[PDB]
RNA sequence: GGAGAGUUUGAUCCUGGCUCAGGACGAACGCUGGCGGCGUGCCUAAUACAUGCAAGUCGAGCGGACAGAUGGGAGCUUGCUCCCUGAUGUUAGCGGCGGACGGGUGAGUAACACGUGGGUAACCUGCCUGUAAGACUGGGAUAACUCCGGGAAACCGGGGCUAAUACCGGAUGGUUGUUUGAACCGCAUGGUUCAAACAUAAAAGGUGGCUUCGGCUACCACUUACAGAUGGACCCGCGGCGCAUUAGCUAGUUGGUGAGGUAACGGCUCACCAAGGCGACGAUGCGUAGCCGACCUGAGAGGGUGAUCGGCCACACUGGGACUGAGACACGGCCCAGACUCCUACGGGAGGCAGCAGUAGGGAAUCUUCCGCAAUGGACGAAAGUCUGACGGAGCAACGCCGCGUGAGUGAUGAAGGUUUUCGGAUCGUAAAGCUCUGUUGUUAGGGAAGAACAAGUGCCGUUCGAAUAGGGCGGUACCUUGACGGUACCUAACCAGAAAGCCACGGCUAACUACGUGCCAGCAGCCGCGGUAAUACGUAGGUGGCAAGCGUUGUCCGGAAUUAUUGGGCGUAAAGGGCUCGCAGGCGGUUUCUUAAGUCUGAUGUGAAAGCCCCCGGCUCAACCGGGGAGGGUCAUUGGAAACUGGGGA
């Protein structure tokens, strides 16, 4: 159950202020703790290793063994290793509602996913970890989408992906394709998801 | 003789036959003389295809059907086609 | 404690009983058949063919015998009783 | 598709071990502990067992026996009993089938036991297909039933009576054996097919329906002959294990002939004869062990285990034995002996949880003495049905795997408190407060009896049988019901953030740091090693880091381990050249040329079952999981090619 962190300090030391994309630690650019203000120094091939792990892993949240899965399941697929893996860990149920305009927040979007509220492909989708793939109409449970989140979401700007789709009136969505691979440009370098999961 | 029967497997929340041919008196989920079919119960609902090119020659060289075995061989148009083999007597 | 077939127990016995009748009757036929072949009698030896041979097939063709055993000892006893009479 | 690091030195490199990071369980223990789905749970003592259910069924085989609608006559009660007939229902015994399948456990066994691949002119097969003949004439029994008896019981005995689908004569039948005449073909044995003499069976059954009451006919039966199918039996090639501090072994042994035996060859067992046979290519002997599909691990080669599901073998308290049967040497069948328990009228009897639970023991270690034939498979049936601790389910255990949650948005008022502080301050920290939202699971109340449900029975149609428009088989169409789980899953409404987070680590390997106390004391520790008053290592407190309804410790297996090395190590000095030679077996070999296919390589068929690993889809909200579609796996057989290379042969 990963809905447990502080949602500073984890982005504050896992290397990267995301997300985001203003909610890094602006006020106090350091990593959080109690000896953090301090000089800090680079790790070993084990820093690397856990600063891309739990960078990489930190953007979703899942547990180790699902994000684990997902390494050698990713790994199953066809193409290169890291595209497979960062298509396959930003893909996610969760990721395609809080990626479609859906909740201004990944958790706030996450229980928005999995509260029973946004069924998509006709149906209800109630598991934060059950995806759907490309051409699945990721729709928003119109028995309860007249909702505060939902509204405020949909008034909020963002720049939509366009691997997916969005529809602000219609309470539909779609994901066009496989997202922008390469294109999908954060700061989470997959060769040390080849490496600190590698061994 | 060998009885063309069922044969339980799936999950323990619903069982669905694939029910091969099997021996005289064999276990239940073991030995089966040469399988042919498969029908789940469910699913939705009763959707099974048999065989029916080497099933006739299985319900023609010597067996029988079980009870559901015998509605569902029925229902494909297999027992009646080879009560139609059988109608050349 | 026996469940079921304790009956099976009983018919063991009488089934056992009134089949060591036929089947020792029958080993005795050939015993004695094979005796009237033991000395060169030839009215004897035909005749007694023929008891051992209808007490032979008789005891075979139900029960105990069954099939190819009988012909294994209606067959010495035919090579043994052809060979003293010819 | 493969990652290394520490540790010998004053420093260095080699060589060399030793440990750690990773995965895994049928785990256990330590701390803690919300739920759901799918699998798993006596591995130690095959230890002994209380108690309940685990194999019954056939009235459409049989002769009863009881009750009894309905009817009959009596006495009284104006409603009853007494004696008869009888639809009807029930069952104790006879007989047929089923207890050899199913279920459990690895005790045995190092070879035909398993896997694979052949073979069987060396086997058998009840039930079931399909074919075609038959079902003729008779007999005397016997349990039941009673009358006596002996027994504590368990139980036996004896006298009278009966029947069948019980048994037993005769005809008929070849095919089933023996003799002859052949004909065709093989693998020594010989096989296939044709004819002619001696022997070998039948439920006249039952069910209905019809009829002239003589008999007719259908269905379920009985036998015989054939092939089919399913099963097992046998023989053989090859493969899978620690030991030479096991080199001898073997006398029914090695082989012959003859006889007997079983379904069958065979020293399988015997008589007689001969003196053989196995062994360094490991005999025998000790040891250990069920084997395989497979599982776990590895980049791969390999290494380890044989749980759960399946296939075969074995065993059924220990050790023998045989009967019934088609088939057992029989798990809830018998006979004997031994052990252990129970009963005893001391004369004698009774038992087998390595079936489902369950109790005691053992141990670190493993659960409910539950529901039902609704499904599937069985058994018996003409069917209706009955049995089914198989199974379908359930109950417990975080035991494993997977999924979801224990909130979310905002929030600088950077709150109080805790830790730190050169005493200005820093950290828990958008964290908390707070404004607002959501209901996953909860809690309540309804829906829903969702699927899992198909059958069997009732019409009617085509077609078969039928002397028959009866009646039936066969095959279609339509009606009625049948859910243990289960008020389960899931859906809907409301309610509340309310109930839902811990374990280990913070020098290195290795992510994670400071203070107090302790002062070689208490302690830690996987290795390196710390601790003798400033401890980033001992406890305590804040904070950090890993992980998560879990987290560490330990046990075992794989890898790291290029630290058994075929891939892929070496021997001058590190461990390692035999002191040296001669030689048998073995291992390897000059150049040209013809053949060969024994190796080498390639094509076609068979077979390597399923489930599992991988690829490609689909179904449970996704996933774990299930199902479908594929693949790959062999010194494998049978068979066709190439002849370059090793070999055979010749020059």
């Amino acid at each position: 159950a990963r809905y447990t962190g502080p949602s500073w300090k984890l982005s504050r030391r896992l290397g990267i202020s995301l997300s985001g994309t203003g909610k890094e630690l602006e006020k106090r650019p350091y990593a959080p703790g109690p000896h953090g203000p301090g000089q800090r120094k680079k790790l070993s091939e084990y820093g690397l290793q856990l600063q891309e792990k739990q960078k990489l892993r930190h953007m979703y949240g899942v547990n180790e063994r699902q994000f684990r899965t997902l390494f050698d399941k990713a790994g199953k697929l066809a193409g290169k290793h890291g595209e497979n893996f960062m298509i396959l860990l930003d893909s996610r149920l969760d990721n395609v509602v809080y990626k479609l305009g859906l909740a201004r927040t990944r958790r706030q979007a996450r229980q928005l996913v999995n509260h029973g509220h946004i069924l998509v492909d006709g149906s209800r989708v109630d598991i934060p970890s059950y995806l759907v793939k490309p051409g699945q109409t990721i729709g928003v449970r119109e028995k309860s989408r007249n909702l505060s989140i939902i509204k405020e979401s949909v008034e909020v700007n963002n720049f939509v992906p366009e691997y997916l789709t969005f529809d602000a009136e219609k309470l539909e969505g779609t994901f066009t394709r496989l997202p922008e691979r390469s294109e999908l440009a954060p700061e989470i370098n997959e060769a040390l998801i080849v490496e600190f999961y590698s061994r | 003789a060998v009885k063309i029967r069922l044969k339980r497997m799936g999950a323990k929340k619903s069982p669905f036959y694939r029910i091969v041919v099997a021996d005289s008196r064999s276990p239940r989920d073991g030995r089966f003389i040469e399988t042919v079919g498969t029908y789940n119960p469910v699913a939705k609902p009763a959707e099974v295809k048999i065989d029916e090119e080497l099933a006739l020659k299985w319900l023609q060289t010597g067996a029988k059907p079980s009870d559901t075995v015998r509605n569902l061989f029925s229902s494909q148009g297999i027992m009646e086609k080879f009560h139609n083999a059988k109608q050349g007597k | 404690n026996i469940k079921s077939a304790i009956k099976r127990t009983k018919t063991n016995n009488e089934r056992r009983v009134h089949n060591a009748t036929i089947k020792s009757a029958m080993r005795t036929a050939i015993k004695q058949v094979e005796a009237s072949v033991a000395n060169n009698e030839a009215d004897k030896a035909k005749t007694a063919l023929t008891e051992a041979a209808k007490r032979i097939d008789k005891a075979v063709k139900t029960g105990l015998v069954h099939k190819n055993t009988a012909a294994r000892y209606k067959s010495r006893l035919a090579k043994k009783v052809n060979g003293l009479s010819a």
